[PDB]
């Protein structure tokens, strides 16, 4: 029951505290400068020092993942089941979209027309170029049979269309683009819907209760528009003012029913269904990862000192675990533990191979270095001192002259702030000389040489000076070709080339040449 | 306020102690000083002709 | 240089109950209730400085 005594007690038992900790606990009556700055002196006379949540995320992450309940052998099957139920739902949602099929057919029309490759359009269906060329025709056939049924008999063929479209394993990029296209189309639908909506409720003064009444099921026709406004309602006669805008913007709304080959009613349903599926999927998968977060740490504890931080390792490893959850199928019976282990380890190793170096080197380089490091172990005490630098790669399958270069670039650069001898503020980089700088003496000699050469060029004839300056970059930008010189000089060719040699001779004699001679040091 | 003269260690100094009475100022000083191992020497009222 | 702890802890960590600790650094003054209203065993040297 004292504030000060608490401050000093912490600062006595520990002995040792920081400015902030002292500022945290201060007498009720001390808020100001001399009332603290002196209290420090008071404290720094006895027990002298001056300078839950522990911060460092190594803790917080460990605790936050420490919450998550470990799975059960059967629970994994539950979650994976939720996954299966989730995904293939959005796959079916894709298969029920006409533009999704037509896009595939058109892109394949581009494939056979040599405007693109197969690898970009497919990974193979349930599995050959010929088999592909045929199976694709099967798909096209099941499309062209359902295309003419648009007239209650079509719901039967649409099933089989979905079936054959589902048999295709699309390139992930393409599938992504398809889903994107669908959702974007939905966003357009919402553009028109909201535009029409705000011209009634937000402007024209009319309830959303009555607005959606005749809206659902048509929205394209004038049943809710031309057959409505005459109804003698308080919100009815107000609809005349904007009646132009809505009717003009309705065209695109019914145009979507053409482009997508689906009524506005159906579109929203399909895309919403797909959203539900996707959400379900991710919802299960995350839950799968969070349970296995421990394995990642257990693996990462091996790779600690390789030049990456602990949390970096566990995060890259977490990404690996995510990949494992994405590519895993419980139907194969493979234990998820021993499976995902390799994935996490792979992500870790592959990442360390990359970002642990100031100068990043290719993977095969790292491996090639590793092998040499291993060979140099066995011959260490075997040779009595160490194997000669030119005896390593003999056992390696390469020209063997690499050992030098490989041993050279591999060494990491030394910290420029590394303390050098004398233990003073002297640091390594402080002794790094600037070579790229042009010393002032030389920079002066250059100016003097400019003036000198100018003077020597002032002695020749006007045309000799002009042509000799033109042959070089003297007092001009971009020294000109011997033909160009003539082009500017009128008379051309072998003429100019002569004057050059005629100038040099006149400047060769130790009268005009003696001045700049000493520059030849 | 009241300036309380506290002396400890190698040297001394005065710290402001707010209170409604000289006696109260002394009590609030000691309660907020003595237990830390700091000696309470003097207590003075703040003058300041105004 | 670590944080301060009560000395007796280092004894308890050596597996010594409170009795054993008190049975080391302190002598014993025996009290007898023989007959009634106690009594005390007295070593004449104990009376020094009191």
């Amino acid at each position: 029951q004292s504030q000060l005594k608490l401050l000093v007690t912490r600062g006595k038992e520990q002995g040792y505290l920081t400015y902030a900790e002292v500022n945290d606990h201060l007498p009720e009556d001390i808020v100001d400068s001399d009332q603290i700055e002196d209290i420090i002196q008071m404290i720094n006379d006895m027990g002298i020092q001056v300078m839950g949540r522990t911060t460092d995320p190594v803790r917080m992450y460990m605790r936050e993942m420490g919450t998550v309940e470990l799975l059960t052998r059967e629970g994994e099957i539950d979650i994976a089941k939720r996954i299966e139920d989730g995904i293939n739902q959005v796959q079916c949602s894709v298969a029920e979209y006409p533009e999704a099929i037509t896009y595939l057919l058109e892109q394949y029309d581009r494939v056979e027309a040599e405007e693109a490759r197969l690898s970009d359009l497919i990974t193979g269906f349930v599995d050959d170029p010929e088999l592909a060329r045929e199976k694709f025709a099967e798909l096209r056939a099941q499309y062209v049979v359902t295309r003419d049924t648009i007239k209650a008999t079509a719901q039967e063929e649409i099933l089989k269309l979905s079936e054959v479209f589902k048999q295709f394993r699309l390139v992930p990029k393409q599938f992504d683009y398809l889903v994107n296209s669908m959702r974007v189309m939905m966003d357009r639908v919402r553009t028109q819907e909201r535009l029409i909506m705000k011209l009634c409720v937000e402007q024209c003064k009319m309830p959303k209760k009555n607005f959606i009444t005749l809206f659902t099921g048509n929205e394209t026709s004038d049943t809710w528009f031309n057959a409505a406004i005459a109804m003698n309602k308080p919100w009815s006669e107000k609809l005349h003012d904007v009646s132009e805008e809505v009717h003009r913007a309705l065209q695109k709304l019914q145009q979507i029913e053409e482009e997508t080959g689906l009524t506005i009613e159906q579109v929203k349903d399909i895309n919403r269904r797909m959203s539900i599926g996707e959400a379900k999927a991710r919802r299960a998968k995350k839950e799968m990862v969070e349970a296995n977060l421990r394995l990642v740490i257990s693996i990462a504890k091996k790779y600690t000192n390789r030049g990456l931080q602990f949390l970096d390792l566990i995060q890259e490893g977490n990404i690996g675990l995510m990949k494992a959850v994405d590519k895993f199928e419980y139907r194969r019976g493979y234990k998820f533990s021993t499976y995902a282990t390799w994935w996490i380890r792979q992500a870790i190793t592959r990442s360390i191979a990359d970002q642990a170096r100031t100068i990043r080197i290719p993977v095969h380089m790292i491996e090639t270095i590793n092998k040499l490091n291993r060979i140099s172990r066995q011959m260490l005490q075997e040779m009595g001192r160490e194997p000669t630098p030119e005896e390593l790669a003999e056992r390696m399958l390469m020209p063997e002259d690499k050992i030098r270069k490989v041993l050279k670039i591999a060494k990491e650069p030394i910290s420029m702030e590394t303390p050098i001898g004398d233990d003073e503020d002297s640091h390594l980089g402080d002794f790094i000389e600037d070579t790229t700088l042009e010393l002032p003496l030389d920079s002066a000699t250059t100016e003097s040489l400019r003036a000198a050469t100018h003077d020597v060029l002032a002695g020749l004839t006007a045309r000799e000076a002009k042509v000799l300056r033109m042959r070089f970059g003297i007092d001009m930008n971009t020294d000109y070709t011997l033909e160009e010189v003539g082009k500017q000089f009128d008379v051309t060719r072998e003429r100019i080339r002569q004057i050059e040699a005629k100038a040099l001779r006149k400047l060769r004699h130790p009268s005009r040449s003696e001045v700049l001679r000493s520059f030849l040091d | 306020k009241f300036w309380a003269t506290v002396e400890s260690s190698e040297h001394s100094f005065e710290v402001p102690i707010y209170a409604e009475t000289l006696d109260e100022a002394l009590e609030l000083a000691e309660w907020q000083y003595v237990p830390a191992g700091f000696e309470v020497t003097r207590v003075r009222p703040c003058v300041a002709p105004k | 240089r670590r944080r301060k702890l009560p000395a007796t802890i280092i004894l308890r960590a050596l597996n010594y109950t409170t009795e054993q600790i008190l049975d080391l650094f302190f002598e014993k003054v025996i009290f007898e209730i023989r007959d009634n209203k106690l009594q005390m065993e007295l070593v004449p040297e104990r009376l020094r400085g009191e």
